[PDB]
Formats: C-alpha cells, structure tokens, sequence
C-alpha cells in the first residue's frame, strides 16, 4: 500500500518569468495565485510528512 | 551536332527503402533527447526507382538521392523546370578540385556526360556562382544525398560510407543520418532533374518522425509515424 | 532581516513557531557581454532606395541582402518615409536585432491601395499581383513619387494585372502574359467579349488629387534567426567573460546565466544547442567560434525558522539545495547588489 | 532495490533528468529517513 | 508552447516588439503558464487525496 | 438592350432595376461589342 | 458560447473578418474550449475519486 | 472627465512631428523635447 508521496516545490518567478528577462514586474500586477499555490503546496508537503 | 549514344531500354527494377532518407532537419544540437519532427522526409519501407541511364524524371516534392558506385562514374546533377531555354536551370558537377554551382538557361545534349562534356555548350546569364570543396571524395563507397526545394533554399544533405555490399538489390540496412553540406539561397523552380555521368532516385513526402539523439548528437535511430 | 520577511510574506505582526518557505535568493549578474560578428560593410541602401527606375506590380524585383551591417537609422532621411507600418518587429528596436535572410522587394503603386499590401487584405494588387503571407514579419514602406515617376502626358511603363485564374501563392511571381479565356469562345490572339489583355497599364500625371499618385514601395522582408545570421545590426562587441554571471547577448538571443567550457561534440554547421525543453542550454561565439554552454545562475529555496516572536526575536536561515561551500558570500557588496 | 526513486530530494552539484530544478521544480526531502522507517 | 504568441521565449519579445505591444503577447504566455500550474496544482492535490 | 425605340441624351430616362438575379451573360448576341472597358468592379467579378 | 467573440461558429470567423483579426478572435474560442475542457476532466476526476 | 495638474507645453516643430510620441525617436526627442511614457493627455497639431 502506499503511504507517502514526493514533495514537490514550484518557484513561479524562474517557471513563467524565466528569470532572464524582466516580466516579473508584469506578475505582480496579477493578484494572489502563486500565493495560494507555494501555500497548496506547503499543505500537501505538510501532509506528506 | 551533339555527342548522342543510343541506350538500350531496360524497364527500371524496384528496390526497399529500410531506413535510409534520414536527414538533420535543423541546425540545434540535441543530446539524449527524443524529438519529433514534421519535415519532409522519405517514407520508411517504400518504392525507389534502380537504375543500371538518363531519363526525364520529375521532382515535385523533393527527390533522395544513393549511389555504390567503386570509381568516381556518377559525377553530376541537373535540375530546373523545363529545360528548353526558357527558365533558369541549376547546375552541380564535380571536377578532381571543385564544384561549379551555375544558374543559367542553359542548352545541352539530350543524353551527356562528363569525361565530351556536353553540359555547358551555350551560357547567357550567370545568375549565382558557387565554387567549394568537392561534394564526392577524391562494391563500395556508398554515396547518398538528399535534394529538396522549399523557402528559396537548395539544401543538400549527404554522407559517405565505406560498404561492404553484395551484388543483388541489397541497398543496406542500419542507420546512417545524412549530415548538411550547403544550402544555396535560390528562387529556381525544380520540376525535373536529370543526372550525369547504378543510381538510386527517391520521393519525399511531409511525415511525421520521432527522432533518437545519443550522448554525442548523432542520430542512431528514427521512427516513422506512419508506417 | 528574515523576520520581518517572514512577517511581511504572513502579512502579520506576529509569527508562530515554525518554518516558513520566503522567497529566494538569486545570484544577480555584474557585467553586460555583447558579442556581435566580425563583419563592418554597410549594407547596400542606396541601389535599392534611392534607385533611379523600380518595376512593375506584376514583375516586382527581390534584392537579396547577406553579410551586411545594416543600419536603419540612415534611411529616415534619404526619402522621407511617409509610412513605416512593421509586422511583428517594431520599428525602434530593429537596429539591435541580427537577420538571417533579408529579402528586399521593389514596386511602384497607386496611392490608395497602400492598405493592400498587408498580410491577409485583399484587393486588385494584393490577389492576383502580391500577396502578403498570413505570417510575414517585416516592414512595409511607402513614400509618395509624384515628382519623379509622373509624367505630364503621364507614365505608361507601369502596369498591373487585373484578370487572372485564381489567387496567387505568397512570394510568387506572373510575367506570362496571355489572353485570359473568361467565356465560352477560345479568344486566340483576339481581344473581344471575355477575352481581355491581364495587364492593364497605369496613367499619372500630376492633376490628380493624393490618392490617385504612384507610391514607392519597398517590402523588406526578414527571417529571424534559426541559422548563422548574415544582417546585424551596429552594435559594438565586448571582450567575453567566462566563469561568472554575466548578462549576454549573442546575435540578438539575450538572458542571463554563466558561460563556462560546454566540452560537447558539436559538428559544424550547428550553432545552437538545447536541453530536454526548447531552451538554449547551448550557444557558439559568433567570434571566436568556440561552443558554450548556458548555465542559470546559483539559486535556491530559503526557509525561515523562528520561535515566534511571543519567545525571541532571532531566526534561523535554511538554503535550501545549496551546498554549504556555494552559499552567497557576496553580502560584502550589496550596494552593486 | 525494486522502486527507482527520482530525486529523493538531495543536494544537487551529460545532462540528467534533474534538469526541471533550473526552471524551478524543487524536490524537498522527506521529513523521515528511510533508516527511521527501518 | 507559444499559446497564441509569436515565440516561446520571453527574451526576444521585448527585444523584438516595442513596450506596447509586447504587452499583449506577454499575457498570452503569463495566462497559459499560470492556467498550467493551475493543473498541475490541482492535479497534485487530486493525487495528494 | 433589345428594346425597339430608345430615348435622346438630353431626354435619357432613369428605371430603377432591382429584385433580382443580375445575368450579365446575355450580352453576346448582338453586333461586335466595340466597348466593354469598364470603371468600376471587373466583368469576371459581376455575377457573384 | 461564443466567450466574447463574435460568433460561436469557426468558419464564420473567417468569412466574416480577415486574417489579422481572425486569430485575436478564434484564440477566445479555443481557450475557452480548452477551459471547459479542463473543468469537465477535474470534476470528473473528482467523481472518479 | 475630470483632471487635476493640466499642463500646456508650447513649441513649433516642422515636419518630424511624430517624434514627439513616445518611443519614437528622432533629433527632437532625446535633444529637444521628450513625453513620459505614462503619457496621459492630449497632443493637438495646428496649420
Ligand atoms: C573574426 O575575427 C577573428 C580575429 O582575427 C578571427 O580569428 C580568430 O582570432 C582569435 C584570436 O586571435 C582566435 O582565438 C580564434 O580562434 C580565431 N578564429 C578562427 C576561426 O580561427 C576569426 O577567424 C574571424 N572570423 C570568424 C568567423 O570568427
Ligand atoms: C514496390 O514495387 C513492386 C513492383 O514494382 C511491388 O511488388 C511492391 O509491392 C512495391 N512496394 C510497396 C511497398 O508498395
Ligand atoms: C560517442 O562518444 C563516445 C566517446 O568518445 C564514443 O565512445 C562512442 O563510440 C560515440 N558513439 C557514436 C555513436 O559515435
Ligand atoms: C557538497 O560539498 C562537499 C565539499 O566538497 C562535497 O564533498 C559534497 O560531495 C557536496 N555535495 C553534497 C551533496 O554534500
């Protein structure tokens, strides 16, 4: 049976803005979504554990 | 007035096509990567024209293009529309140091060859000027190359193999991709071609490929998504 | 201080005992390399511009640029460029850009079917003349020729076809000229009902009001690059720097990252070079013509451990994925940050 | 010796699969060792 | 995926289109990356259940 | 086109023609035709 | 649903305006699809569940 | 509408006139005369 999974962490200012350019000041202009997603993820690695 | 042999008939005998006509599609280096491709490429297991001779064959696609040959005897290559002194007409031979590349409307005997050389009787108008390394090398000496016309360019594609090949219509089996030579920057329209002087003469179509690049960026294998 | 990040990430006053993944570190590139090639010729603007007689709609030329430095800014002045509508590429940035295949086109029209010749618009000279592909990247420039193309009796070596089978494929040429069968009757050299010479000739002469005047036209045509690019732009090169974060720049492809020793097998018609995505993970100088390969910047995820601030006010800092001989020393300097 | 782990969530130093951390994708270590499992 | 744009890479867009424009393609690949770790945060969320 | 009497140019009527199908190809059993060269759209495009 | 665009049928698009502004109106369409698409798999997927 | 700070700069250009515009440059925008790129007013031509 499995029991835990892998523990994923996603960094959304090197994945969408790839950190070469400067579109990151173009992303904080979008709201909260990769607030709720670092904390979604956070929870799944909290229960992971 | 022109140097004219009368050649037997001998209806041309058809042959397999394992897994030869496998190009570099772009210049970008891939390692360990299986990538897909949709360019035009030769069908996988299919029906090239032997030879054993000069016809008018057309090109309409894009034509693969082999060659066993153990002396140097297959030596040029013709192309262009309508070759009656009215459109412009790409020529390639290959000299013991060069190779001419010359875009003329060019007038020439109906059946020539190299060694007299009754390509280039009448010249009006040199369009392009190409001179470089010899495109050959200087049973066996397996001699493929890939031609097509596509975005005002004349890629040509090709690579040279030591075989050990038997006599029979046994063109061999295993991989081999055939890396870039030039690409000539031409606005010709090619609906036929004509050869200089046992050929092979083979047909592009668009496919698609998935490729298979090893640790060094050779091409080892491919798959035809069609077959 | 981490603290207050971690207050300023909770958006609160007070923390709780725990860790808390803040944002991360990023090593910041100090230098600016850009490395454009070898080649200073001007490119060849004044045998195209400022000809003397162009062509025809029906029989347009195409100039073909490679090995140049063209330099866009010279051509503001030399005509005065009424119109200067680019597709895909602005205008203002095309002189820090490097081409691959610039193909230059030249016609002369009519002053009102200068909304013709556009990708997808239709028309009279833009369906059976020139059409414009659906994907065309380029400018369109046009400039009014009504005192050098304008005859008083008016100029009769400009012609269009207005009768043709069908829609013409992109980048094609007509210069067959015959009598176009319309009707039931074989014409055979007769112009009569349904049977109609294809190109008929234009007429200007300065009476006729701005509109009806004959236009200029030259298409630049460009492909980016996907090859070894032959048209760049005047941009100045710069001594490159290995082993460091450096911002490059190499034909037009820009980012950031540290260029070291790549020690692939690369063969020689290959320029760039990528990973299990499409991203340049490898890249060749265009002037020393040795092979490179990209590598991002030292990062990584930074964890906040704190016992609230109910208990103490210090904290502990967690690199995450970072080797403890790799953590940023460069602390010392952060006004150059 | 039957289950191929990926990444595990160790430190990283021809290319290998663990190219997915440069666009961002982090693997973080479990909590419990697999000696504290046995 | 270029997601409507005119190229994957979001070096030569605004090196290629002027600040205006570029706008309009920056988004294109802002939303298609966010709409994507949307998924792929469901998912995980899906599978952490 | 095939009327008996037509009218002067200084007289020229004026009928209103609508409500139709427009088929301009009964334009071919007369005298000649010394003058089609028109203004406007072209004659291949007229019936569509 | 035509999800702001000015039809719900594709050729129509194409008969009705041209190229340039064809694709900036048949792109609202094809994420859209995609969209409900993606929300018919995660409600599924959590019927499945 | 309404505003707040309305400004009214006053100069004569021949033309050359589309330099003015931002991102648009020429000998009158970095030398002469240069508008914000946050511009967000009224610019009128006369004869
Ligand atoms: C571009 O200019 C350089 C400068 O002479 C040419 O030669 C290179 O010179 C440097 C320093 O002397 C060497 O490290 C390179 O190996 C040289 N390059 C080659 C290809 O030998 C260079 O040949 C010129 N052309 C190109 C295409 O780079
Ligand atoms: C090739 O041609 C031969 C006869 O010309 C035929 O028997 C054979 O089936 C063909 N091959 C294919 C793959 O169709
Ligand atoms: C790839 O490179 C290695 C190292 O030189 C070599 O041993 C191997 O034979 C090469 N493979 C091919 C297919 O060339
Ligand atoms: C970290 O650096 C040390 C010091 O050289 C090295 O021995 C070790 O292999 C590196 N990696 C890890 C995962 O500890």
């Amino acid at each position: 049976l499995p029991v835990s999974m892998t523990k994923t962490s996603v960094d959304c200012t090197m994945y969408i803005c790839g950190d070469s350019t400067e579109c990151s000041n173009l992303l904080l202009q979008y709201g909260s979504f990769c607030t709720q997603l670092k904390r979604a993820l956070t929870g799944i690695a909290v229960e992971q554990d | 007035c022109v140097n004219l042999t009368t050649r037997t008939q001998l209806p041309p005998a058809y042959t397999n096509s394992f897994t030869r006509g496998v190009y570099y599609p772009d210049k970008v280096f891939r390692s360990s990567v299986l990538h897909s491709t949709q360019d035009l490429f030769l069908p996988f297991f299919s029906n090239v024209t032997w030879f054993h001779d000069n016809p008018v064959l057309p090109f309409n696609d894009g034509v693969y293009f082999a060659s066993i040959e153990k002396s140097n005897i297959i030596r040029g290559w013709i192309f262009g529309t309508t070759l009656d002194s009215k459109t412009q007409s790409l020529l390639i031979v290959n000299n013991a140091t060069n190779v001419v590349i010359k875009v003329c409307e060019f007038q020439f005997c109906n059946d020539p060859f190299l060694d007299e050389f009754r390509v280039y009787s009448s010249a009006n108008n040199c369009t392009f000027e190409y001179v470089s390394q010899p495109f050959l090398m200087d049973f066996k000496n397996l001699r493929e190359f890939v031609f097509k016309n596509i975005d005002g360019y004349f890629k040509i594609y090709s690579k040279h193999t030591p075989i050990i090949v038997r006599e029979p219509e046994d063109l061999p089996q295993g991989f081999s991709a055939l890396e870039p030579l030039v690409d000539l920057p031409i606005g010709i329209n090619i609906t036929r071609f004509q050869t200089l002087l046992a050929y092979y003469v083979g047909y592009l179509q668009p496919r698609t490929f998935l490729l298979k690049y090893n640790e060094n960026g050779t091409i080892t294998d491919a798959v035809d998504c069609a077959l | 201080d981490p603290l207050s990040e971690t207050k300023c990430t909770l958006k609160s006053f007070t923390v709780e005992k725990g860790i808390y993944q803040t944002s991360n570190f990023r090593v910041q590139p100090t230098e600016s390399i850009v490395r454009f090639p070898n080649i200073t010729n001007l490119c060849p603007f004044d045998e195209v511009f400022n000809a003397t007689r162009f062509a025809s709609v029906y029989a347009w030329n195409r100039k073909r640029i490679s090995n140049c430095v063209a330099d866009y800014s010279v051509l503001y002045n030399l005509a005065p460029f009424f119109t200067f509508k680019c597709y895909g590429v602005s205008p203002t940035k095309l002189n820090d850009l490097c081409f691959t295949n610039v193909y230059a086109d030249s016609f002369v029209i009519r002053g009102d079917e200068v909304r013709q010749i556009a990708p997808g618009q239709t028309g009279n000279i833009a369906d059976y003349n020139y059409k414009l592909p659906d994907d065309f990247t380029g400018c369109v420039i046009a400039w009014n020729s009504n005192k050098l193309d304008s005859k008083v009796s008016g100029n009769y070596n400009y012609l269009y076809r207005l009768f043709r089978k069908s829609n013409l494929k992109p980048f094609e040429r007509d210069i067959s000229t015959e009598i176009y069968q319309a009707g039931n009757k074989p014409c055979n050299g007769v112009a009569g009902f349904n049977c109609y010479f294809p190109l008929r000739s234009y007429s200007f002469r300065p009476t006729y009001g701005v509109g009806h005047q004959p236009y200029r036209v030259v298409v630049l045509s460009f492909e980016l690059l996907h090859a070894p690019a032959t048209v760049c732009g005047p941009k100045k090169s710069t001594n490159l720097v290995k082993n460091k974060c450096v911002n490059f720049n190499f034909n037009g492809l820009k980012g950031t990252g540290v260029l070291t020793e790549s020690n692939k097998k690369f063969l020689p018609f290959q320029q760039f070079g990528r990973d299990i995505a499409d991203t340049t993970d490898a890249v060749r100088d265009p002037q020393t013509l040795e092979i490179l390969d990209i590598t991002p910047c030292s990062f990584g995820g930074v964890s906040v451990i704190t016992p609230g601030t109910n208990t103490s006010n210090q904290v502990a800092v967690l690199y995450q994925g970072v080797n403890c001989t790799e953590v940023p020393v460069a602390i010392h300097a952060d006004q150059l940050t | 010796n039957k289950v191929t782990l990926a990444d595990a969530g160790f430190i990283k130093q021809r290319d290998l699969i663990c190219a997915q951390k440069f666009k961002g994708l982090t693997v973080l270590p479990p909590l419990l060792t697999d000696e504290m499992i046995a | 995926s270029k997601f409507g744009a005119i190229s994957s890479v979001l070096n030569d867009i605004f090196s290629r289109l002027d600040p205006p424009e570029a706008e309009v393609q920056i988004d294109r690949l802002i939303t298609g990356r966010l709409q994507s770790l949307q998924t792929y945060v469901t998912q995980q969320l899906i599978r952490a259940a």
